[PDB]
RNA sequence: UGAGGUAGUAGGUUGUAU
DNA sequence: ATACAACCTACTACCT
């Protein structure tokens, strides 16, 4: 006998200054707010890589459909719905030999095998940056599935063909940052799924039913790295600031280390939105405490405060703080000690550690999406994951989890921190989906993480997110 | 000043509904039989009407559906009588959306027209329309999203959203509705090593400073501790749990966080014991224990015809459920579901991997419905009366059998 | 690593008080 | 260094 309150599915806004609920749908509809003219694409790998590249540039342009159109929105060619030239014919090839890649990829060492073959990839990136006429706004890497299935942390190589992080991707994109070259990798079974086949005679991932999905995730991908707005918040205040606090362990540095890595989200005076990664993760020596110390909190608090004041000129009415962990009295002293007096701080905690699943009765379906169970004035569930009416179906897969917020720290209406919640979940640039679970600060300040933690040490670090994800 | 135009009804709707839309927002006046989610009664002769007396261009989409189809021709036929009675060279202008159909297969209606091409990029084919229609003079407003905007709310959503309807949900709580009345702290001193196994205990107790922190009485432990027979009652610490609960205790001796917490592990003790009393299986995860059953314990495993054990491929899969108790609320016995699987009817498989991806292969077929009746059912099996079911603590604490319902006021229409 | 979701497996920390 | 609860991360595998 308790009762659930309902959010209204917050609205995104897109060209034209026209709200909608769905990213696909507004896009298909109205278009992205900024104006790109095209996009030149560089592309890195073998002469198959190249053709499977060709290939799949050539079939993006056409219209692509799913199995339902209801459940999943169609993908009606790139040009249709960016308004924008991303075609092969504005393809800079860079080629990889395959003698090259076999050359480092067989080693005993996992460590210096991944080294090698990112050394490989990202030296030839480097030198056509620097070297060469042409402008490429985003580097595509087709990276074959060997060097994927044996250049992660724990792949261990079979004797049969026998710092930094022993990962691919985290390497590749830790080392290519003080270039700030915005990339973008793809693996061959993903652009040719129909050709990598099983032993069954069928393709290991099977893309048919998806088809259109895919088209809409990579192409508004590329839009995004290529300097392109596709959609922004539209039912937000003014003048209030949220932060993200994710702690990642530093496994190069010989002593383990805690980083702790922020992402910023705000509006500017042009009714925008600017969204950022605060950077420079801030490092606790102890290993198993997720705790800033006193400096460095102020440190954190200082950077955030300085970089709003310096893109609006003054100071936020409120600042909310989202992390996965709990503050301690000591990072609230210290961030209290920087804050102006004028300015409200919040320090909420997001976790999905409560098990509370709820179960309809009356179906085969689950709870809608957006109920809350508001437990006190300081603590309460979202259902950020559930049945969607739009798309006739439910964004889990067999029962959701809830997000338990709780206002840990400071005076705020945990209606509003819902709210803000779950239009932050509307915010992720590197899918086309309908609103996802986690808030975006929380798991962009996570995709920053894990790639500033992959590199024994680094100078300041673009606050651009084209650069990480 | 209308446009009309015309396809296949259910085949080539994505492309017409994209169409539309876009033309509208535009500035232009678009007639389609998918942007009037409501039909009045006279369709064709309305539709004919419309033909006759409105349209000044007749969009046709040109597809392997609408290659025969029997209202498009009639359409076309019409709409070739009205071009020839206007005088307009170019008022049917079809559009070749598909790439099936070949360029020599269309029909005689619209054999010997210029066509725009769709085929390639819907952009340029749309490109192409508006300079035709900026060409030819075609009439239009000033252009405003705003309409398209509202249309696509109006017809394609309306049936796609959020109706205001009780609904109930069971959650997996279960509500503890009855506790003991006190506490007592047992200073038994030495007390042969107080029982150095501590866990191993018929009954819940744990060890404080001096004391030992349990619900029943002080002889109950003679079994194991000889010493106790001879232990006083004098020594023990009342203390009352209705009043624990609400965050009452105060002083050096024990802190209230810390009396919470020992209730916590009292509970989760002796759920432990009981579910080992109720003769069920234990397998042992990373973190906690499940409690699961074998193959023929039921006849015929369809408990309230339900089902819990049941034949995936080649091994048999159990459902199981592992439990824990929080006072954060209230206090709360809370419950999780899992599936197991065994090689045979009494037996288990030791590759944690294969468990995996048998648990991920079966948990997508599975569905809302029959995870909340397959957790109430094993929940009925494991209580003891009406509505409610006891575990041991003399004493004893009773949980209810009925998860606690959450209640709603928003719901969709399946 | 197109992207989310759901699970499982390891490890560590914290006021305790043996 | 044991037991416990209460919070934390890193790393996979599978479905759509
Ligand atoms: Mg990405």
């Amino acid at each position: 006998m308790k009762e659930l309150i309902y959010i209204e599915e917050p609205k995104i806004l897109f060209a034209h200054g026209q709200k909608c609920t769905d990213a696909r749908d507004g896009l298909a509809l109205f278009g992205p707010l900024n104006n790109l003219y095209g996009i030149k694409s560089g592309v890195i790998g073998t002469k198959q890589g190249l053709k499977i590249f060709r290939d799949y540039l050539d079939h993006i342009q056409k219209p692509i459909y799913n199995s339902n159109s209801i459940t999943r929105p169609m993908f009606p060619g790139f040009e249709a719905v960016f308004d924008c030239k991303w075609e092969s014919t504005g393809i800079t090839f860079k080629e990889v030999t395959n003698e090259d890649i076999g050359k480092f990829l067989y080693n005993s060492s996992t460590h210096k095998r991944t080294y090698d073959l990112v050394s490989l990839f990202i030296d030839k990136i480097i030198s056509a940056n620097k070297n060469e006429d042409e402008n490429v706004d985003v580097w595509f890497v087709i990276v074959p599935d060997e060097i994927y299935k044996y250049c992660r942390p724990n792949s261990v190589l079979p004797k049969e063909m026998v710092n930094y992080d022993a990962q691919f991707h985290d390497q590749f994109k830790a080392r290519l940052l003080k270039h700030t070259i915005p990339t973008q990798i793809f693996r061959e079974s993903t652009l040719a799924w129909r050709d990598f086949k099983n032993a069954f005679g069928l393709p290991i991932r099977d893309f048919s039913k998806i088809e259109g999905h895919l088209a809409w995730t990579i192409s508004t991908a590329a839009f995004y790295k290529a300097g392109g707005k596709p959609w922004k918040l539209s039912d937000v205040r003014n003048g209030v600031c949220y932060l993200g606090l994710v702690y990642k362990k530093v496994e190069k540095s010989k002593n383990p280390r805690n980083a702790c890595c922020a992402a910023q989200m705000f509006l500017d005076n042009g009714d925008g939105t600017v969204f950022k990664g605060e950077v420079g993760p801030w490092y606790n020596p102890k290993n198993g405490q997720y705790h800033l110390e006193p400096k460095e909190a102020k440190a954190l608090l200082s950077q955030s405060l300085q970089s709003y004041k310096e893109q609006i000129g003054e100071y936020p009415k409120e600042v909310f703080i989202h992390a996965k962990t709990r503050f301690n009295h000591q990072e609230w002293d210290a961030f209290l000690e920087v804050t102006p007096k004028e300015t409200n701080l919040v320090g909420v905690t997001i976790s999905k550690t409560k098990p509370l699943k709820l179960y309809k009765t009356e179906g085969d379906y689950t709870i809608l999406r957006g109920n809350a169970y508001v437990v006190n004035e300081r603590s309460a569930f979202l259902w950020t994951v559930g049945y969607v009416p739009k798309i006739q179906t439910a964004l889990s897969m067999e029962v959701p989890n809830p997000l338990f917020i709780e206002i840990n720290k400071g005076e705020a209406d945990i209606k509003q921190v819902l709210k803000d919640i779950l239009s932050l979940t509307k915010l992720n640039y590197n899918a086309c989906i309908f609103a996802d679970g986690e808030p975006v600060t929380l798991r962009f300040a996570d995709k920053i993480g894990e790639i500033l933690t992959a590199s024994t040490d680094i100078k300041t670090p673009p606050l651009a997110f084209k650069y990480y994800i | 000043n209308k446009i009309f135009i015309s396809h296949a009804t259910p085949d080539d709707n994505d492309f017409t509904r994209w169409l539309a839309l876009k033309l509208i927002g535009l500035g232009y006046e678009v007639w389609c039989d998918i942007l009037f989610l409501d039909k009045g009664v006279d369709f064709w002769s309305n539709i004919e009407k419309v033909i006759r007396e409105d349209t000044c261009k007749f969009l046709l989409v040109s597809s392997s559906y609408s290659n025969q189809r029997e209202g498009v021709l009639k359409e076309l036929a019409v709409a070739a009588k009205v071009k020839k009675q206007l005088k307009d060279d170019k008022f049917i202008i079809p559009l070749a959306i598909d790439e099936q159909l070949s360029y020599d297969d269309i029909n005689i209606d619209i054999v010997r027209l210029n066509a725009i091409d769709f085929k390639m990029s819907w952009a340029r084919g749309l490109k192409d329309i508006l300079e035709a229609f900026e060409k030819q003079k075609v009439p239009k407003e000033v252009a405003d999203a705003s309409k398209s905007n509202l249309l696509y709310q109006q017809i394609f959503l309306h049936d796609k959203s959020v109706i205001e309807k009780e609904e109930i949900y069971d959650s997996n709580w279960l509500s503890i509705l009855s506790f003991p009345e006190e506490l007592r702290f047992h200073e038994y001193n030495w007390m042969l090593p107080k029982r150095f196994d501590v866990r191993e205990l018929t009954f819940p107790a744990v060890r404080y400073k001096n004391y030992l922190c349990t619900f029943a009485w002080a002889y109950d432990f003679t079994y194991h501790l000889p010493k106790t027979e001879t232990y006083h009652k004098s020594k023990t610490i009342r203390i009352p749990t209705e009043e624990i609960l609400s965050g009452s205790y105060d002083s050096n001796f024990i802190r209230n966080a810390e009396c919470k917490r020992l209730i916590v592990q009292l509970l989760n003790k002796a759920f432990e014991l009981r579910m080992k009393d109720k003769e069920v299986q234990e397998y042992e995860m990373s973190n906690k224990t499940a409690y699961w059953l074998e193959k023929g314990k039921l006849e015929k495993d369809k408990f309230e015809k339900t089902m819990l054990v049941g034949k995936q491929k080649d091994k048999n899969w159990h459902f199981a459920i592992s439990g824990a108790s929080k006072l954060y609320p209230f206090p709360v016995l809370m419950i999780s579901s899992h599936i197991f699987f065994t090689a045979d009817g009494k037996k288990l498989i030791d590759s944690s991997s294969v468990q995996h991806s048998s648990r991920r292969r079966q948990g997508k077929n599975w569905w809302n419905n029959t995870w909340r009746t397959k957790l109430l059912a094993f929940i009925k099996y494991l209580s003891d009366d009406d509505t409610s079911f006891y575990l041991e603590m003399e004493e004893k604490v009773f949980v209810s059998n009925e998860p606690v319902k959450f209640k709603g006021n928003v719901s969709y229409n399946i």
